[PDB]
């Protein structure tokens, strides 16, 4: 269901998602938490394209990333990751909550970025 | 969509990896996969996608460039290159 | 094919130029060149193709790249932007 | 008709074709001659498609050129020219011969490239 | 690709169909069944491409005979139709 | 490996694939087989592109099939069969050969068409 | 597109009607146009594009029939056909 | 500017544009008339555009245009005309308005449907 989107999320270097296949992963850019703040998405869905949009816009964040991956990312795509962190059909990064329904949906706080192989053993 | 890089010329591999480039932007990733998972097979390169995704540092990332790379491993592995 | 600029997202410009970039390494220039007399059309860009053969120095020369400058265009002179 | 290539062509800057709208145009790269000397081509179209591979090819020469150029001259077509530089539908640098049939069809030292406008007035 | 057959105006399918028309004739399947599994999710017909490829000999044959069977049928069902 | 196509096959009705599910399948068209006959192939594969071409060019048997399957013939592919014969990927007629290699892979009269699921059964 | 009939197979011929046959649904004829054009001129049947939108009713209105009477026409006048 | 359709057209016959090129051209179906009656439209290229895919969808009038001009229609296209009718770049079957500005725009009874080569004529 819809809602807003709330959180500060952290500062990040230049390898932010160096640990995304490790312990919870990388966390929400506070630049770009910064611009999704208050904004309103009708689905997980639709926060999930208008991020990944927000991090092709960042020039500190897409010089990270390959010309093929800012393509993805620029079109709502989540980047590609390393052939040895996919797992089957699940080839791109993912966004996990940390504090599932049992909450916070589009708590960029309890939001993060995982790779499939981590994600499956978390 | 050839079942052999013997089969394909410099040019026309970069044919390839144009489409690939256009399904990237593409909505979703239905078509996309399935041309990435043909680029996997024929290039026989054990990182795969990563040539695309993922280029080393030390050459261009653009189509010119993953060519080259897999020009140099195939040639380094005794495996047939490019149509001529 | 949009009859104007405000009719694309800039997602959606995007898939533009990467049609562009398609053609740009098919045999011949007859469909890349329809294609390019479209975007100079709506673009309304006095340097027209210059943007995307000959992009300036001070910005990245990418999809992403042309599409930034183009809205930093369009704003500075007063025309509507990319869709919403 | 067929032939072989030959000429040694010219030393070039880091800007070969700044002056392609002005006299003759610009020359043929001596490191481009070197790689076509001594080759067979069925016309002097599949000359000019293996003269833009091969500028592709040169670290030196391609770097003078935009990703969308490069990939032009990747699959064997000319690179465009500039807006200004263009005349009607011919929007690509053309090959001109300095000496007509009146000849030298595959000598490079004969060959040069040069914009539409120029070529006109020439 | 939508992933709903209320995202599409009658022209757009057929558009749809028309790209799958392209795969058929395409050196492999291996676009085209990507195409036709969405076709085949969206449509929610138990025949799935018997609509395409063994259609009743009680309409036509054609793109334009394919939406029609496909409104009637989603009608007949109580599921929603086209985008109008 | 290679061969040549040899074999006579059988008349067929305007029902020709109705009963591919069903026994051995249908039989390759006495008409069909007059144009392969003596004609060498370089592998099954290249046998079986040309014999669905030499099917799509038969207007007794082309009227058989929808203009989908046609244009799939047209290029070598096999028609794709009804949904309710198919078995996982497996969406389009196969050819079938009645005595394995335990041979003869261009006889015709040891070829025949089978749906999917029916090959398996076999 | 290659320019001259004698470089296409009659498979590839097809898959060039169906390149056709997307564009006629397109936005715009734009692109259409420029496949047309160059339909009409490496045919040189002087009907041109009637072959595609008016078949003579002695034959099948289907990329099939549209082969089969360009085949018949080019050999009729001593013109070289398909490439075998 | 935007209105609504109004008008009656006229009975046609199984060779509607047979005389397209010739006088006025072709009138407005009375049966196409009926679907697009009391509509409104934000202009002229609206109306043409839902013109020919109420065209597309009466039978008796689609069964007088080929497979790929069916196609042309049903996404709000005008048909192809013959070769011989067409003038440089207009190509296809083009609505002339008999009584000009000097009018109804969305007048069906003043409407009709004419090839290039006769427009121009006209
Ligand atoms: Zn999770
Ligand atoms: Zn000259
Ligand atoms: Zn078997
Ligand atoms: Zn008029």
């Amino acid at each position: 269901k819809p809602g807003k989107a709330t959180g500060k999320g952290k500062p990040v270097n230049n390898k932010w998602l160096n640990n995304a296949g490790k312990d919870l992963g990388s966390p929400v850019p506070d630049r770009i938490a910064n611009k999704l703040r208050d904004k309103e998405f009708k689905s997980f869905d639709d926060f999930r394209k208008k991020f990944w949009e927000e991090v092709s816009k960042d020039p500190e964040l897409s010089k990270q990333f390959s010309r093929n991956n800012n393509d993805r990312m620029k079109v709502g795509k989540a980047p590609k990751t390393r052939t040895q962190d996919v797992s089957g059909k699940r080839t791109s990064f993912e966004l996990h909550h940390e504090k599932p329904i049992s909450g916070g949906v589009y708590d960029m706080d309890n939001i993060s970025v995982v790779t499939p192989k981590r994600h499956i053993d978390i | 969509l050839k079942n052999s890089i013997s089969d394909y010329t410099e040019a026309e591999f970069v044919q390839l990896l144009k489409e690939i480039e256009k399904e990237n932007v593409a909505a979703t990733d239905d078509v996309l996969d399935v041309l990435l998972e043909h680029f996997v097979k024929i290039t026989e390169h054990p990182d795969g996608t990563d040539l695309i995704y993922y280029p080393s540092d030390n050459r261009d990332d653009s189509p010119e460039g993953i060519v080259k790379e897999i020009k140099e491993w195939r040639a380094a592995n005794g495996k047939p290159g490019f149509k001529q």
